[PDB]
């Protein structure tokens, strides 16, 4: 019943905006995990669950979306103590974050952007099928299983119910925020999502993100700095679209001529992995 | 060019 007894605990993983992230292994059968931490203090959404009990939005995101097999870190279990929440989440091994891999490789080969990008989106559409919106969608966000191909998207400590009404709040990251936001202080939840993975997917091709400041966030220009396919910059485009009804839905991006015949996880690794 | 993490929170 403990948590202490249950997780042998290991080093610290991270730190940050998001918490206190320690690696651990469950010792029922050694199943490599990570024990995040967050202080009650510094919560400021809360939810319910059908238990009944009141618990951070994030576990109640988290639950929503841990249903079965995906592109979506699984909660594995957590607990309350006097002072925070810990929670324990899958943990893939070997693995690198996209940030990382992104900063040690620079700008990906369109087929690995091609192949990653796709899975980031089958793991967004999963959240919103699941009524999740994750609201903090970055690199950093992303973890690669290096021998699977798989990607998994983490830290869901922005995220919120997904709703069709206006969002008036907001607590992701500014550089992946959509122009709405940084303007008017609105947005609305899928519109919002598809311009931060436009942000994403041109980090991916180029190396990094396109913009740090608000005043080329709201501006409307996309310099490619690296050579890209013309239908790749057309993608990319048309999810950073100002007017937020002129993105793409989901399914036009994943409709879009550049993401046909994507490679398989597999063939991933393969690839550009191993 | 410097390239870099951005804290949410
Ligand atoms: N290389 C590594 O092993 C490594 C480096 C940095 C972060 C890392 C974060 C993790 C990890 C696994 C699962 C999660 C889930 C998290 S973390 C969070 O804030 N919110 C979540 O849901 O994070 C694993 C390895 C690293
Ligand atoms: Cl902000
Ligand atoms: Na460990």
């Amino acid at each position: 019943e403990p948590l202490e007894s249950q997780y042998q605990v290991g080093p610290l993983l991270g730190s940050g905006g998001f918490g206190s992230v320690y690696s651990g292994i469950r010792v029922s059968d050694n199943l490599p995990v990570a024990i995040k931490h967050v202080e009650k203090d510094r919560i400021s959404d809360w939810g319910e669950l059908p238990n009944g009990t009141r618990v951070p939005m994030e576990v109640v995101l988290l639950k929503k979306v841990s249903s079965g097999f995906s592109g979506v870190i699984r909660l594995l279990d957590w607990f309350e103590r006097p002072d925070s929440f810990v929670l324990i989440l899958e943990r893939p091994e070997p693995v690198q974050d996209l940030f990382d891999f992104i900063t040690e490789r620079g700008a990906l080969q369109e087929e690995l952007a091609r192949s990653f990008f796709w899975q980031v989106l089958e793991a967004v559409r999963h959240c919103h099928n699941c009524g999740v919106l994750h609201r903090d969608i970055k690199d950093e966000n992303i973890l690669i299983d290096l021998n699977r191909g798989e990607l998994k998207l983490i830290d869901f400590g922005s995220g919120a119910l997904l709703k069709d009404t206006v969002y008036t709040d907001f607590d992701g990251t500014r550089v992946y925020s959509p122009p709405e936001w940084i303007r008017y202080h609105r947005y609305h939840g899928r519109s919002a999502a598809v311009w931060s993975l436009g942000i994403l997917l041109y980090d991916m091709v180029c190396g990094d993100i396109p913009f740090e400041h608000d005043e080329e966030i709201i501006g409307g220009q996309v310099f490619f700095r690296q050579r890209v396919s013309s239908e790749c910059q057309h993608l990319i485009r048309w999810c950073l679209a100002l007017r937020p009804s002129d993105r793409p839905t989901f399914e036009e991006i994943q409709n879009h001529p550049w993401m046909q015949d994507v490679l398989l996880p597999q063939e991933t690794a393969e690839i550009h992995l191993h | 060019r410097k390239r870099r993490r951005h804290p949410s929170g």
